[PDB]
């Protein structure tokens, strides 16, 4: 039940903006705790989001004047009105916690420890517009037939910009499955894929349906995987 | 002193760092914070306004 | 655009000793406290193991430690087991309650079986073929240490246009992953006889060699 769940993504264009928003469930945020923990893969990080209320002089000399926010304690939720969104801002954050000093938790000592995440969201900043995804359905050929394992999937190719979420039979398949994540080509596309081992005999009995979604674009396709039927 | 929506305006202070002496009064917004080593406080959580 | 010195690159034997370290200045040394480090398998939010330096984490294996001396430091971590390559930071003060801390120490633990790398080449579909367009889909899993190049042999000739490999990204079963694409056109797919996607993994080589659809 306690879980931080970010919520509120789309598409932003340059002069735009988004209402983001990060949801505690389980424990009030009007006594609970938030860090805004931003996140690009490979390079070091950076808290930056310095929304304590009460509405005094607290902030970093880094994002003046940039990132607006407010405080809704009763509802539970808090919501990100990220203003004046820079494009070189591609990074998925997660809203944390921390420890203190009062509770039993410490009578002695300092604090600082965060420890309950959410899953966070992507919002992807781009001058260019949204590119529905292209589902390709990778089929098992003679060598994966006759290895005893067969390995089928569906490539997302040329979707612009991210992201691409791959599912397996509406759920009902999560044995062996494994998630490639997407290259970046030359010209800015992205192409990603999904693998999951399977029993050859269960080839052509069992349908394998991936679902693609892609949410600033709003496509779903739920594409067959089959095997080469000449 | 009972409104419908709750009282806002007045104010009440549960606790205060160092002891008291007979006939004094506090002016400090001075924070409350666990042990030792104080937080001077700006709503956050595990010290205490 | 505020970052400090750690050392990216540490590796220990398992169960052997590690110091882990992120650098500060003299406005850091008369009398405070906080530093709590990490713990991250790589593309996730991280996990606490360590903090309080030298004091106790409610549920942690007490086989890590910290210890604390002017410029000389420690996050000794050990016990090194096969999970332990994982990044690693720390955290700390910066003057009124403000933060900061250091540039990501990254942990490689050896001593740990080298696997072949397991590859499957994976053709264009039909239907992609009726888009016009050709991927030759290269996936390499199960391997370490992660020092893999990805070669393309089209009929024996090594092709470097429209080669895009990823970064090695680590696994569930302390391994590393590859997912390399070569993107080509219908004519030139049809035009070569065969097609082979190979690894140099620590000098072991791993090729598949697929064929386009004879019907």
């Amino acid at each position: 039940e306690v879980q931080l769940v970010e919520s509120g993504g789309g598409l932003v264009q340059p002069g735009g903006s988004l209402r983001l928003s990060c949801a505690a469930s389980g424990f009030t945020v009007s006594s609970n705790y938030m860090s805004w923990v931003r996140q690009a893969p490979g390079k070091g990080l950076e808290w930056v989001s310095a929304i304590y209320s009460g509405d005094s002089t607290y902030y970093a000399d880094s994002v003046k004047g940039r990132f607006t926010i407010s405080r809704h304690n009763p509802k539970n939720t808090l919501y990100l009105q990220m203003n004046s969104l820079r494009a070189e801002d591609t990074a998925v954050y997660y809203c944390a916690r921390l420890v203190g000093a009062l509770t039993n938790i410490v009578v002695s000592g300092d604090g600082g420890a965060f420890d309950i995440w959410g899953q966070g969201t992507m919002v992807t900043v781009s001058s260019a517009s949204t590119k529905g995804p292209s589902v390709f359905p990778l089929a098992p050929s003679s060598k994966s037939t006759s290895g005893g394992t067969a390995a089928l999937g569906c490539l997302v190719k040329d979707y612009f910009p991210e992201p691409v979420t791959v599912s397996w039979n509406s759920g009902a398949l999560t044995s062996g499955v494994h998630t490639f994540p997407a290259v970046l080509q030359s010209s800015g596309l992205y192409s990603l894929s999904s693998v999951v081992t399977v029993p050859s005999s269960s080839l052509g009995t069992q349908t394998y349906i991936c679902n693609v979604n892609h949410k600033p674009s709003n496509t779903k396709v739920d594409k067959r995987v089959e095997p080469k039927s000449c | 002193d009972s409104k419908v929506g709750g009282n806002y305006n007045y104010l009440y202070r549960l606790f205060r760092k160092s002891n008291l002496k007979p006939f004094e009064r506090d002016i400090s917004t001075e924070i409350y914070q666990a042990g030792s080593t104080p937080c001077n406080g700006v709503e956050g959580f595990n010290c205490y306004f | 655009s505020y970052e400090l010195t750690q050392p990216a690159s540490v590796s220990g034997s398992p169960g052997q000793s590690i110091t882990i370290s992120c650098t500060g200045t003299s406005s850091d040394v008369g009398s405070y406290n906080l530093v709590s480090w990490y713990q991250q398998h790589p593309g996730k939010a991280p996990k606490l193991m360590i903090y309080e330096v030298s004091k106790r984490p409610s549920g942690v294996s007490n086989r890590f430690s910290g210890s604390k001396s002017g410029n000389t430091a420690s996050l000794t971590i050990s016990g090194l087991q096969a999970e332990d390559e994982v990044d690693y930071y720390c955290c700390s003060y910066a003057g009124s309650s403000t933060w900061v801390f250091g540039g990501g120490t990254k942990l490689t633990v050896l001593s740990q079986p080298k696997a072949a790398p397991s590859v499957t080449l994976f053709p264009p579909s039909s239907e992609e073929l009726q888009a016009n367009k050709a991927t030759l889909v290269c996936l390499i899993s199960d391997f370490y240490p992660g020092a893999v190049t990805v070669a393309w042999k089209a009929d024996s000739s090594p092709v470097k246009a429209g080669v895009e490999t990823t970064t090695p990204s680590k696994q569930s079963n302390n391994k590393y992953a590859a997912s390399s694409y070569l993107s080509l056109t219908p004519e030139q797919w049809k035009s070569h006889r065969s097609y082979s996607c190979q690894v140099t993994h620590e000098g072991s080589t791993v090729e598949k060699t697929v064929a386009p659809t004879e019907c």
